[PDB]
């Protein structure tokens, strides 16, 4: 559960782009 | 907060809102799209959030980024919307990301509840329904949080292909999410002996 | 622990009433 | 935030505050009631919250809703207090349970 929940931003979001 | 030569998050309120039943049927399953708005009951209040604080639009569901040993997922937005800079001001920005996740669900005896891969509990029997006496199965939620659709054809979000064989689709709206699964009779499906 | 904590609103709050 | 024809949660701050010893003894154990206010030390500051942003009152503890395979519980409020609508404004509402 921790593994799959902590992949949430790496699946559904973008952690690198700065607007 | 927009200070001079720097910006700082005063706050980030993060919430998970269930997708209403009519949106799951008419928009996601029929067209593969989500409304850009989230209208839901939180803390005994009806709250409405608009993506980018814009008018409501239909947005396409696209596959999520691949992860190892991870089930299929789809979402509408990948970027968080923050308000544009106005100096010496606190400003607010809303992001609405419609997320659809195929998950594994597990239930132990006596099967009055089940869990999802996310770790969220659902306090309803997996075998709850309207036919074959399955209405006597355990439920903790109100009746209007549950829906059962007969002759439901699942349209795949990636291949955009309509399912050949219909199923009986159970939909349950929890305060955080909506969960849909195929209804099957309990007795042929589970056993206390292996 | 997850089961008992995720029952918190079902036990101590009301999740249906809209004021 | 109260917009036009819609309301949105700008934020929901959720905290758990300890019940002081004197309240556990004199109020909860002796009378089965709780103060409607939460006064406690959080983040090196003494913070005070008033239920519904009203004056302090004594509220009866009532049994919680029954659930399967759970222990006994009691609480004072079952509804979350949100501020009344005032258009084009941010308003705050406090719930103490």
């Amino acid at each position: 559960v921790q593994r799959r929940n902590q992949l949430h931003d790496l699946r559904f979001a973008d952690i690198d782009t700065v607007i | 907060w927009f200070g001079h030569r720097y910006s700082q998050f005063m706050g980030i309120f993060e919430d998970r809102a269930p997708v209403p039943f009519e949106e799951v049927i008419d928009k996601i399953n029929a067209k593969g799209v989500c409304r850009s708005t989230a209208k839901y009951v939180r803390n005994n209040m009806e709250t409405t959030a608009f993506h980018r604080d814009d008018h409501e639009t239909d947005m396409e569901l696209k596959p999520a980024k691949v992860a190892t040993r991870t089930s299929r997922g789809w979402h509408t937005t990948d970027l968080k919307y923050n308000p544009s800079r106005v100096e010496a001001f606190h400003r607010y920005g809303t992001t609405v990301n419609c997320i659809v996740e195929e998950v594994d669900a597990r239930s132990v005896y006596p099967y009055d509840e089940f869990v999802l891969a996310t770790g969220d509990f659902v306090y309803m029997s997996p075998f709850y329904g309207y036919r074959e006496g399955s209405h006597t199965e355990h439920t903790s939620y109100a009746a209007d949080r549950f829906k059962q659709v007969d002759g439901f054809y699942a349209r795949d979000l990636t291949t955009k292909a309509r399912a050949t064989s219909p199923t009986t689709r159970n939909l349950l709206t929890t305060p955080k999410f909506t969960v849909a699964w195929d209804w099957v009779p309990k007795r042929p499906a589970v056993c206390t002996m292996t």
